[PDB]
């Protein structure tokens, strides 16, 4: 009796696999049909997904059917190709081949879209659409997908926090009648602040006051022995131009002379001028450490520096200034450091009235001699036998002398260049600012920051107040102030933008 | 000590 042959198919498309776009297609399919009694012209039939396909055996065994449905071919992945063939005598057999394939309705649209926008979907995979009547579809994360009357898909995307341990890729699938599925994928991405630059100034009111020569007198001391105050001489302090008592002593001398101080005024070279908002020296102290029997120091003593002011129409108005020194005569020892007294000056001050303006005198304290530039200390060392000499210096301010000139703001207003944007993630604040043009995200929001003329206080909410620290005769005509500061956002994003502070003088 |  007939013997069966070998049937073979090919792969059902390239890929062996049934997709979405081929789900709508006729799709050919094709084998072979070799062997035994198989000849040219035999039946060949298959069914799929219950639709009967036929052909017949070409030369050289080839078999084609011109055009299966892609949705059989979706709705069955598996058939047998039949050949019916007769041999001689007329027996007939049927030769069975198999064939399987892949079946993947789905597709993918991947995006990458800023949290917080509206975004039109493009270049969406060809087919996409909703189920009919559906015009919104929500996504993973309560956002919305949303067909518009101009045929465009819109996705409102969610704000997130991008710092976190949940993933910010959101998603949705859509399902259509014919088993294709759409499965939008969208990367949310992140939002941020944007930083703008700022301008404030400030003006340093540079006033002239005229002033008589300055008398300054020793006026009390506790403790001490052998105490005595006196006017200057070429040989205990040096001279200067008046009766004050510019000189004190004390002690029960170890070894040659006794210790005290000495304050030889600065009449000659203020020439009878103060300046305000200026570091101004009123004369030069000078510590006179000798070795004394113990016991035999002052601990404290006080000076009065007196001197008028001229106002706008001639009238004079006396000022005295009170000036404390704590002193201590150290116990000496083999230890030269250890052995060196020091004097301390207080920060003391008076106020005074001219043309109706308030005015303070304060202490700023010891500068070294010569050096208007130097640092003000207000401790002094002195060795045993030797003498330190400082200019004595004050300041005039405006007012009752609780505060420098000064200027506030808030970094987030409008300064000159526009308000700072937020971004979608809210939660702005400032973590970092420096003098100069670089910061990052630091330890000085809400201290006090030294600048080139002046300190800054920026507080974490924007606020800030700048005062200016130089004396008038420090600040160079177009002087400025730069603070950078780095504002952050919920989950970190970062923008720096630049505090700029026009210092002039007046 | 004796001196300061
Ligand atoms: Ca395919
Ligand atoms: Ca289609
Ligand atoms: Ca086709
Ligand atoms: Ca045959
Ligand atoms: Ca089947
Ligand atoms: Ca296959
Ligand atoms: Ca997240
Ligand atoms: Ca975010
Ligand atoms: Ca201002
Ligand atoms: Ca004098
Ligand atoms: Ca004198
Ligand atoms: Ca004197
Ligand atoms: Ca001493
Ligand atoms: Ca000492
Ligand atoms: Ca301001
Ligand atoms: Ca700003
Ligand atoms: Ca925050
Ligand atoms: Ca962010
Ligand atoms: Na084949
Ligand atoms: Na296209
Ligand atoms: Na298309």
């Amino acid at each position: 009796e007939a013997t069966a042959g070998t049937v073979t198919v090919n792969a059902i498309t390239s890929d062996d696999t049934i997709d979405g776009i081929e789900l709508g297609q006729t799709i050919s399919i094709s084998g072979k049909a070799v062997g035994g009694d198989i000849s040219v012209g035999d039946v060949v039939k298959m069914t799929i997904n219950n639709t009967e396909y036929s052909t017949t055996v070409k030369a050289g065994g080839i078999w084609m059917i011109a055009g299966v449905l892609g949705s059989d071919l979706a709705a069955d992945s598996e058939f047998d190709v039949v050949v019916t063939s007769s041999d001689a005598a007329g027996n007939k057999v049927q030769s069975i081949g198999t064939s399987t394939h892949s079946v993947d309705l789905s597709a993918e649209a991947n995006f990458s879209l800023a949290e917080g926008q509206q975004h039109v979907l493009t270049n969406l995979p060809e087919g996409f659409g909703f189920p009919d009547g559906t015009t919104e579809v929500v996504t993973n994360f309560g956002g919305t997908i949303t067909l518009g009357d101009d045929g465009e898909y819109r996705y409102d995307a969610p704000v997130r926090d991008h710092g976190d341990a949940v993933s910010d890729k959101d998603s949705v699938t859509v399902t259509l009648e014919d088993g294709r599925t759409f499965t939008v994928n969208l990367d949310i991405q992140d939002s941020a602040p944007v930083a703008v630059d700022d301008q404030d100034s400030i003006v340093v009111q540079h006033e002239e006051f005229e002033v008589s020569e300055i008398a300054a007198s020793w006026v009390s001391y506790t403790h001490g022995e052998s105490v005595t105050t006196f006017d200057g001489t070429s040989d205990l302090g040096g001279v200067d131009n008046d009766s004050a008592k510019d000189q004190i002593r004390w002690g029960n001398p170890a070894e040659s002379k006794q210790s005290g101080y000495g304050f030889i005024d600065n009449d000659s070279n203020l020439e009878g001028r103060f300046d305000l908002n200026q570091d101004i020296s009123v004369g030069t102290f000078t510590h006179y450490n000798y070795p004394v029997y113990s016991g035999g120091a002052i601990t404290s003593a006080e000076m009065s520096v007196e001197f008028s002011v001229l106002d706008h129409l001639g009238v004079s108005t006396p000022v005295t200034l009170t000036v404390n020194f704590d002193h201590n005569e150290t116990p000496n020892t083999n230890d030269v450091n250890a052995s060196r007294d020091i004097v301390t000056v207080q920060n003391t001050h008076v106020t005074f009235e001219r043309d109706g303006d308030i005015y303070t005198v304060q202490i700023v304290g010891f500068r070294e001699v010569g050096n208007p530039d130097g640092e003000v200390v207000t401790s002094i060392y002195t060795n045993e036998n030797a003498a330190t000499s400082y200019e004595l210096v004050v300041r005039v301010v405006e007012g009752d002398g609780y505060s420098l000139p000064s200027t506030e703001g808030n970094i987030f207003d409008d300064n000159g260049l526009g308000a700072d944007s937020l971004g979608a993630d809210g939660s702005v604040t400032v973590v970092g600012v420096a003098v100069g043009a670089i910061v990052s995200s630091n330890e000085s929001v809400g201290h006090s920051i030294e600048g080139q003329y002046g300190n800054l206080v920026l507080n974490s909410d924007g606020s800030y107040v700048y005062d200016v620290t130089a004396s008038v005769s420090d600040i160079p005509a177009g002087a400025t102030e730069s603070f950078a500061y780095l504002i952050q956002d919920q989950d970190g994003s970062t923008s720096s933008a630049n505090l700029s502070i026009n210092v002039g003088t007046n | 000590g004796y001196t300061d």
